[PDB]
């Protein structure tokens, strides 16, 4: 992604697991957080996650 | 160096630019030639404008003073 | 050392705020070209009165509080 | 500042982590306090020796506050210390 | 000097305090002066006078011990008065 | 600081924490079990009950830090503030789960049903029957039913840990007594032998460092 | 290096410039943590060990208080001949009566 | 800070020219305001920390 | 008068146990108080509230009835946890 | 003072200043003017000081009674 | 990364491009995290590295009195 | 605006110095030597300085430290002993 | 005046010291010897428990006195300068080593280890315990571990 | 030799010269701990033993 | 109470100066002995509570 990323502590309990392809990350970011349930943003300077 | 009833004051003594000299002006003038009609009308208008000055001066600043004691009286 | 500093020149600054240095002097400068009192004119119908250059001058900077400079045409 | 604000952008708490020790645990605790009560008492100290401080009513009202507060602060950090050593006490001599 | 009274007193109470610690562990000890026999508003008020009647330095004038750190003291005239109540 | 009853709760709850120690914590457990070794062993004087408990309020501290901890920051976070009775005593409540859930585990169900079912008010005819589902029932009986359950099974408990301490000893009381009468010397009273084997016995055993783990073990987990 | 300082200074009367000389003159300038900010305003951050950041800070602040009695604003006098009118209040006299315009 | 803001307005249009009767006029109501403000807040704060220290000391 | 509403239906709880007939009446003290204690605080900054007979004849009521009602919580808490201490002291 | 002991002005000095300055000539306007501020200033100071030493003193005497 | 920090600030004399050119003669300037906003202009935002958030809010909050 | 300063990124506490002062309740040779002074003074100088505002607030603070001090003894001799007793009866 | 929150530390301090001396001192071992040997040699109550206890607590102050005494001089002691709530803890903890030492001679290093782990390992996701090398955390067990394994 | 004491003093009215004489005719002046400072000047050092 | 209601006591300046000593003795008088009685009774308190 080239930024850095914050994750909210709510969010951060959540786990994941498998074998992961990070080929396009704006498409792969929107898509996971359809099937998890974040929500998230972008500054300019940071990505922010959240629950 | 000077607490906040003196700048109170002192906004008085700067409003009224010259007025504390100007009264000592006129009296030495009238001195001179005290029957004279335009000097006794010039010299009414700054006696009476001099002691409003002083009056409202004075008032106000014991008014603050009565503020402010009343607030450190809750200090207990 | 520092101690004895500070105190001696904290002191020794004190003992000369009542020192005044400033001073007024005095310039007498003779007019060439004209009477310095105000003129009078009496005319068989008319009074007529010319301030001087004193009266004028003095009713000009009368009450200034800033200091002068630049007169055009510690 | 007044025109001014700043927030945090998600307020992670490292010191949310019970890591250390429970007599860690109580120095923080001893020496904040101590230091934050030593800054206070000068600071109302200043705010009454300074002239114009002490003479405008709107320097005077923040004092009143400054100063209950610091009596409450105290008051409380007193009474919980009492508590606390006086179940010990209740315990032991049980 | 006015204020020389006001002060006289607190020294005499500032020594009677003192005193207490040496005086005490004694009425602990002996079967005549036990809370088994005298107990109640007598106990203090009998105490602090015999400490007064024993103090060995004029009453009058400044404590010297001001300058200490309190418990460490406290402790030794404890400990003493422990040794004498057992020698009585 | 902050509301004024807010304020009243803390003090209150610091008055009454000597007695919930005393009534609603394993100290209940340690107490009990120290006490009934020192009969054990036959000492009546040693050590003294303010050693004891010394050393029970010291090893509780350490099992019960981690839930006051825990509560506290629950409590010091600014995320909300309340619409309304039922959220303010919905978030009031979710801050107790620990608790809670420390002491189901440790009271007996039995026990507990039957003192929730005794707080219902009364009706003129036998109370209108209710079955209720887990998320009340098992993870949410009320704390003023928990309390007392868990207390008396602490007791027990203790008392059948004393049980078990007692047994070697008895063994050696009879043994050493059917020695002497095998010698003959029927006169003899056995009890000025048999104490200092017991404390030889105690101390070849090492059981003050077997108690004091065994027993943190049963609530900590350590790795 | 944890002890860093840093902070920053607003001056009113002395443009960095004006402190950088002093500091020259005094011989406590140091290459290696230089005043950071615009030689003609009067505003500059500052970082470093803290017997130096703090130096800096309260010299400063003496400095511009010092300077604080300088006055600044002068009034001036500018003096106009007029060509084509009398410069002063104009009577004319009619028949028997004067009158006059401003 | 809007009533704080207000008297100083007046008190400078005052002292500009001290015999003006609307100037008077203007800054005896301010004035009045202003000092009737000051004590009643300062009264409500002192109550509000009073109680606060008697329920401390109702449990010390 | 002008954009002014009020909450018509209170949402609503059952009560079974003395656990939550507690922390019902505890919630509900609360609230009023801080609702209370911010009302007040607005009364004595707005400027047309503060310098009008009317509406000070008013405030002073509010602060008098504050006092009474948190000074009467407190003490009978108090003696609520000291009669528990006395009979477990006895 | 005129001394200091190694290991600005106050109101107290202006206050006594201003007094004497009076007394040569008590009626003089701007003199009595510049006297009230003055008087008043130290009668502020001099309450305020002394109510705050009154509130630490409190404090300590409150705790060592609660625990004795 | 946990630790950005981010505020918002108007200023009342001082334009946004008034202010980018003090911090570029400063050497202060920073491409990874520039201000956000309208350089015509007073009111910006910004996140970035504590210690850079606040001395850039004290910075454009001081020289704003200055001026 | 004037002499302006604020110190950006470290808590660096300068209100006050940090120092041993904040390791002792009572400085108990600041009080030895005012009792001293207070005590020493037998017919020199002047009595019955009642009077004077200055003099006046400096007496306001010793008279009542030592009165703090001579209390705080007063406990502290108590609890000592009745540590003594506690541990001979137990 | 002083400081106000080493007021409060001096007085509660001077309420616990009598359950300090009977639970972390030789008062401990010397009171329960006497008392074995009384009933040893069958005779209770010769000597009385009141002699046996005043000397038990005499003698546990010529080894514990010292100790004391040393630390308060160094708490007295005006030389020190501190900047924060880190620095004047560590200061803090610092004037303890000498009760600290004390306690780790007399006791055992195995149950203090027990107990040093049992503060946090509720807290803790992993196995691995040399994530620390010793010489801090052997330097410095904490004094409610070090008490109860005295 | 430890409980030497310092001070500095400044004088108003008077001034250096004028009180070196006054030592002087006293017979209190000692060569071992003089006054330090500028004669024609009112501000001065001194060290010694307390007395 | 008398001498506050015949009209030439109460209006007369001889005779009020009078009603004003008379006023401020029996305030003393009634203060001095309500305090006295509560200290006697406070030592019998502090006897046999204590
Ligand atoms: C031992 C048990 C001590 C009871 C502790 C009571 C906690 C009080 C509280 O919560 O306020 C904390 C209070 C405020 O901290 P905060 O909660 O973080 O705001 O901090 C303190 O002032 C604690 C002072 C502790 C001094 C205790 C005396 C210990 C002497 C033993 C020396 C042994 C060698
Ligand atoms: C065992 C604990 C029982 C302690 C009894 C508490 C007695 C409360 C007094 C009462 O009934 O009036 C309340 C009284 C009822 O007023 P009401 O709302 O008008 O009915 O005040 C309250 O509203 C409730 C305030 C209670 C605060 C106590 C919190 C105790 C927390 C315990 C530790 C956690
Ligand atoms: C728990 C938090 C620790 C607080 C320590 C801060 C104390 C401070 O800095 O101010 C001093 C302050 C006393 O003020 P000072 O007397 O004027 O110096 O607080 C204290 O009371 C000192 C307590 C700390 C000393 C610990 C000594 C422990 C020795 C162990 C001996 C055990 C057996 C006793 C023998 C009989
Ligand atoms: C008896 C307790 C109270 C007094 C304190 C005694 C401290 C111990 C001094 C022991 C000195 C032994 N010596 C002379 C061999 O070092």
């Amino acid at each position: 992604l080239k930024e850095p990323v914050i994750v909210s502590k709510m969010a951060a309990r959540k786990k994941i697991t498998g074998n992961f392809e990070f080929h396009d990350p704006n498409a792969l970011l929107e898509k996971l957080s359809l099937q998890l349930g974040l929500i998230w943003y972008f500054d300019g300077q940071a990505i922010y996650i959240y629950d | 160096w000077s607490g906040y009833l003196d700048d109170v004051s002192a906004k008085f003594d700067t409003g009224v630019d010259n007025l504390q000299t100007q009264v000592t002006e006129a009296l030495d003038k009238l001195a001179a030639k005290p029957s004279d009609p335009a000097l006794l009308a010039a010299y009414q208008s700054k006696l009476s404008e001099y002691n409003l000055y002083r009056n409202a001066q004075s008032n106000t600043v014991k008014v603050f003073k009565d503020i402010d004691a009343a607030i450190i009286q809750n200090f207990r | 050392y520092v101690d004895m500093v500070v105190n001696a020149a904290t002191m020794m600054d004190k003992q000369n705020d009542g020192i005044e240095l400033g001073r007024q002097k005095i310039g007498v400068m003779r007019l060439n070209n004209t009477f310095v009192g105000d003129r009078t004119y009496n005319l068989r119908d008319q009074k007529m009165v010319i301030p001087g250059i004193a009266t004028a001058i003095e009713r000009l900077l009368q009450g200034e509080e800033q200091p002068l400079g630049n007169i055009v045409s510690e | 500042p007044e025109n001014a604000v700043i927030g945090q952008a998600v307020n992670i708490r490292s010191m949310e982590t019970d890591i250390v020790s429970l007599d860690d645990r109580l120095l923080q605790a001893f020496s904040g306090s101590a230091i934050a009560t030593a800054v206070d008492k000068q600071t109302i100290t200043n705010r009454i020796e300074d002239p114009n401080l002490v003479t405008d009513p709107k320097e005077l009202a923040i004092s009143q506050e400054m100063i209950s507060d610091y009596n409450l602060y105290v008051s409380m950090v007193s009474t919980l210390t009492r508590k606390g050593v006086g179940a010990v006490e209740t315990l032991l001599r049980s | 000097m006015f204020y020389a009274l006001y002060f006289e007193i607190h020294h005499l109470v500032a020594s009677a305090a003192l005193g207490f610690a040496r005086v005490a562990p004694i009425f602990f000890f002996l079967p005549f002066l036990n809370s088994g026999v005298l107990s109640g508003a007598p106990r203090n008020a009998i105490i602090i006078l015999v400490a007064l009647g024993v103090w060995p330095h004029a009453l009058n004038e400044a404590p010297p011990f001001l300058s200490v750190a309190m418990i460490p003291l406290v402790l030794q005239e404890a400990a003493v008065g422990v040794m004498l109540g057992c020698l009585l | 600081m902050g509301n004024d009853i807010s304020l009243i709760a803390l003090l209150a709850f610091s008055t009454l924490l000597p007695f919930i120690i005393a009534s609603g914590t394993c100290f209940v457990k340690f107490s009990i079990v120290f006490v009934m070794v020192r009969n054990a062993l036959g000492l009546q004087q040693i050590p003294s009950n303010m050693t004891l408990n010394g050393v029970a309020l010291l090893l509780s501290m350490f099992v019960m830090w981690p839930i006051m901890h825990d509560a506290y920051v629950y409590f010091e976070d600014e995320d909300v503030t309340f619409n309304d009775i039922s959220s303010l005593s919905k978030h009031v409540d979710e801050g107790l789960d620990g608790y809670r859930d420390y002491l189901i585990k440790y009271s007996d169900r039995e026990l507990v049903q039957f003192f929730e079912n005794a707080q219902l008010k009364r009706q003129y005819g036998e109370e209108t029957e209710t079955v209720k589902r887990d998320k009340d029932e098992i993870e949410k009986p009320s704390i003023f039913a928990l309390l007392p359950a868990y207390a008396l099974s602490e007791i027990k408990s203790a008392f059948k840990i004393g049980f078990y301490l007692y047994l070697p000893f008895v063994v050696v009381d009879l043994v050493v007594s059917s020695v002497l009468l095998a010698l003959g010397m029927m006169m003899m009273s056995p009890v000025t032998i048999s104490t200092p084997i017991k404390l030889v016995l105690f101390v070849a055993l090492d059981g003050w460092t077997l108690l004091s783990k065994g027993l943190i073990l049963q609530y900590m987990d350590i790795a | 290096a944890s002890e860093m300082r840093n902070a920053v200074v607003s001056l009113r009367n002395v443009s960095l410039n004006e402190f950088n000389n002093f500091l020259k003159r005094s011989g406590l300038y140091n290459k290696n943590y230089p005043l950071r900010g615009d030689n003609r305003k009067g505003t500059f951050y500052v970082s470093g060990p803290p017997v130096y950041v703090d130096m800096v800070v309260n010299a400063a602040t003496m400095m511009d208080k010092q300077n604080d009695g300088i006055e600044l604003g002068r009034q001036k006098i500018g003096v106009m001949r007029l060509n084509n009118t009398f410069v002063g209040d104009r009577t004319y006299n009619l028949r028997d009566q004067k009158m006059v315009i401003p």
